[PDB]
Formats: C-alpha cells, structure tokens, sequence
C-alpha cells in the first residue's frame, strides 16, 4: 500500500476523532503513519476541516464570549471571521490558538439582519444550552442573500472517559415575502470508561417563514429553532425509552420464557 | 513495536464503532506488520455463511477461518473446500458438536432466533473454543438492531481430570439504528468485553458444556446490564447535559 494510500488512511481517521479527543487521535495517528513529513503534507486539510466540521469554540483575548470555528467563516489561509467582534483572527488547527486579530468587514447589505439574528439567537443559546454558543454569519450564495446560524455545545469529561458535542446549523434564504428554511442538528456521545461506545445522530429540517423587518423576523427565526430544537431533544429521549424497552428485549431476552435462568442438566439431556 | 500496536489499540477505542470492519482493514494498511497482533486483538463483526448440506446458517470469525475459507460447525468441513484445512480431534469434534446443540438452545431461550455457532480447537495441555451469537432484529421497523457476542473459553484440563481450570474472555457489540420523523437518525454502536477465570468439578454431574454454559449465561447476562445502563442511561444522560 502506497505512502499516498497510507496518508489518506491518516487523514481519514483524524477526521473521525470523536469530540474532545483530537489529540489522542492524532499522536495515535502519528506514531501509526511514522513519518511526520507525510503526515503535514497528505493531511494538513484534516486539521483543518475537524474543527470547522466540530465547530470547535475558541477564545480571543480581549473580546467576550467565544467565536466558533466554521466553513462560513474561513478566510483562506489560516484566519477565521469572527463576524459579531468584526474581526479576523489566525488560527492554528493543532494547538486551537487564535491569534492576531485584525479589523474586518465582509458583508454589509445583511449586516443589520445578521446584527439582528446574532442578538435574538444569543440569547435563546444562553438560555437553552449549560454552555452553548453561537456564530451568525450573512452572505450571498450563488446568487443569493443567506443567514446562516450556528450552534455549538459540548461536554468533555476525560477524566470519567466520555465526551458529548451538539451541533446544528440553521440556513435562511432570504427571498421577501419568504425566507426558505434548511438546518441539520447534529449530536454525539462517546463513552469509553468501559469498552467504545458512540452515539451519532442527525435530523434534516426544512421550513419556511414570512418576512418583516429584522426585528421582527429574528423573532420568527428563533422561535422556529426554539421549536423544532425541543422536538427533536423531545424524540430522542422517546427514542431511547422504546429501545430500551422494546428493541433491545427483541435482541436479547433478561431471561427466558420460563422466567428463570437455564437448566442446563435438562439443555444436555 | 509495542508504542506502535498501543497506538492502534487505544485509536480502535475511539474511532466510530459503526465503521470496525473497516477501520480494522485501514489499520493493517497504516502498519502492515502488525496484523497478527491486529487481527489477533481486535474482534470483528460475526457474519452469517449458508451449510448448503445440513441447511443451516453458521458464523464466521477469525476462530474458524485457515487461509481465505471458513468451518462449517455442522458438516466440519470448509468453504471453498481446503487441502487440509485445520480441524478438530475426534474426541473434541464430538464435544463441538454437542457444544453447538447445547447453545443453539441457549440461543433459543434468551434469544428466541438468530445464529449460533461453536468453534473449538486442540490444545497441548487441554483446548479452547469460541461461542458466537449473531441476532438482528426485524428491518422493516424504524428501530434496525444487531448483538453478536463472541465468547472465547481457554480450558486447562488438569491430570487428572476431574477438575479443569476455565478462562473466559467475553465480547458483545451491539448496533440500534433508528429513522423516524421526530429524532431523524439516530445510531448507537458499541461493545463491551470482560473476562472471567475459574477452577470447576469435570463430572457427569457436572461436565465441560455445562461448566462453560454457566460461565458463559453468567457473563452474558451481566454484559447485558452493563449495556442496558451505558447505553439507554449514560449516553442518554449526556445528550440531555448538552441541552
Ligand atoms: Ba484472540
């Protein structure tokens, strides 16, 4: 198998880091592939797309809250936007270091919208998340004038061997009277304290909402988000409940119809 | 490189468990050297293969595999056909053969269908055997679910001979995976392994698949358990921690 094959595989299994367990990953990964030349150059990308793919929150001296890390927000080469601070900052993808910020504008015609949106859905965060946060970013997309909302939360907890993250990631196409609706929540569990398991799970939203002022259209936004965010936490524990009871049983029995455990002098007779 | 196989040992306890068959095969690929240590330490999903002359399902692992071709337990041949293949003495074919009657039994009490199968082999001082039990659960629900357990025995018959010491190394993964309208998809993928050491009585009253059927019903029930409360409490208690 090729050092390009071998490389891949790298990449790829990096890219699979659960959250909160990147750098265990990566030096597993590391002293596997045993060349850290190939590794920079075949998976460099890696690096790069898990924390946009994690939205991984990072701090920024001398700014409040934190900025999450995203596709929406890459600059090329290194720097992220943080579109609420109005700044652009260099991020290294293995220490998760920001540094230098700098001033910055991007867009403009949505900048009172995505102003608006980035108010309304900071504060349903922090009422709705231990310690969830936010980026808002606005852009036009092929032609069109788009809200993107993200959101992220997590729980890392190494010292009892297990991590959990949430995702979602909201996309309002703004075509007045209407705004179409697109989302993907995301979540994930590992737990390890025993032997490996994962939780991975997602839901596809779809909706559609009128348009008014930003105001009032933030509003209509958040409560959509508030709604459809509740469903779905709603169903997953239902979920649980009916494998719990019902699935799990039908693959394995507490003990047989007889109520009680095996007889084995009558199995071997 | 003890560093090395520690690495893919510990990246194994990470990477998404819904995906071992092929993140095994990617590992072996990053260090080819290691793939007897590999294969040896890592255990894989069970597949079902057809005994097209008794018409039965068996399973197949690593423990019945010689070359690219696998044993049936029911016609102890193998599939395609070998220019000899590993196999069992007389005298442990027949204790196999009632080892897999025994737990297609078990099977049917605590499972109520699936497949079982029973491997075993000759050792110098007394021998060793695997019981694999695959189960899937129907399909067309919206809930799909897959257990495999794969329990490996290591029996020291001690001269003589009324007494034996058993080692028992369990593994069981277990796969839900649901699509419904309110919680979209969700996957929960995994497995748990213990291990157990004892010294029995060897009798009539008390025989090898008897000691090793308790050894095994204990651990499996408790492995049960122990799945029941990581994966319908501890996961669900995090998610709900992330919200
Ligand atoms: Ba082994």
């Amino acid at each position: 198998v090729s050092d390009e094959e071998k490389v891949r595989i790298a990449a790829k299994f990096i890219t699979h880091a659960p959250p909160g367990e990147f750098n265990e990953v990566f030096n597993d990964v590391r002293l596997l592939l045993n060349n850290d030349n190939l590794l920079r150059e075949g998976a460099a990308h890696a690096f790069a797309q898990y924390n946009m793919d994690q939205f991984t929150p990072v701090k920024i001296e001398g700014y409040d809250d934190q900025v999450l890390i995203t596709e929406h927000g890459d600059l090329g080469n290194g720097r992220f936007l943080d579109p609420r601070n109005k700044i652009s900052f260099k991020f290294d993808h293995l220490r998760k270091e920001a540094s230098d910020p700098q001033p910055e504008d991007t867009e403009s015609a949505l900048k009172q919208w995505r102003d608006a949106c980035d108010s309304a859905l900071r504060a349903y965060v922090k009422d709705h998340y231990p310690n969830g946060f936010c980026t808002v970013y606005g852009k036009s997309i092929d032609g069109q004038q788009t809200i993107i909302a993200c959101i992220e939360s997590h729980q890392f907890q190494p010292k009892n061997f297990w991590n959990g993250r949430w995702r979602s990631e909201w996309k309002f196409t703004i075509t007045p009277p209407t705004a179409q609706v697109a989302a993907v929540l995301k979540i994930q569990v590992h737990y390890y304290e025993d032997g490996n398991v994962q939780l991975v799970s997602h839901k596809d939203i779809q909706d559609s909402v009128q348009v008014s002022s930003d105001v009032q259209t933030a509003k209509e936004f958040i409560k959509i988000i508030e709604n459809a965010e509740n469903e779905y936490q709603t169903a997953i524990s239902e979920n649980y409940q009916t494998m719990s009871d019902t699935t799990f049983k039908a693959l394995r029995r507490q003990l047989p119809v007889t109520r009680t455990k095996i007889d084995w002098n009558k199995i071997l007779s | 490189s003890d560093q090395q196989l520690d690495c893919a040992l510990d990246l194994m306890r990470r990477l998404p468990p819904q995906q071992i068959e092929k993140n095994l095969s990617d590992l072996i690929d990053l260090v080819p050297s290691l793939c007897e240590d590999l294969l040896s330490s890592v255990d894989q999903p069970l597949k079902i293969a057809r005994d097209k002359v008794v018409g039965k399902d068996y399973l197949l692992c690593d423990y019945n595999r010689d070359g690219d071709s696998y044993r049936s337990p029911w016609s102890n041949k193998y599939d395609p056909p070998l220019e000899d293949g590993a196999m069992p003495s007389a005298r442990l074919r027949k204790l196999e053969v009632e080892a897999n009657n025994a737990f297609d039994q078990y099977r049917d009490l605590y499972f109520e269908g699936g497949v079982s199968s029973v491997y075993l082999w000759d050792l110098d001082h007394g021998f060793a055997g695997v019981i694999l039990i695959k189960k899937a659960g129907d399909g067309s629900k919206k809930i799909k679910g897959c257990w495999d357990s794969i329990h490996v025995v290591e029996v020291q018959e001690k001269s003589s001979g009324r007494t034996a010491h058993y080692k028992l190394t369990s593994t069981v993964m277990l796969w839900l995976q649901t699509n419904k309208t309110g919680s979209g998809t969700m996957n929960l993928g995994g497995s748990l392994t213990r291990q157990m050491e004892k010294d029995e009585t060897v009798s009539d009253s008390s025989p090898h698949i008897a000691n090793i059927g308790r050894l095994v019903e204990d651990m499996e029930n408790k492995i049960r358990s122990t799945l029941n409360e990581i994966y319908f409490g501890k996961t669900k208690d995090i998610v709900n921690g992330l919200r």
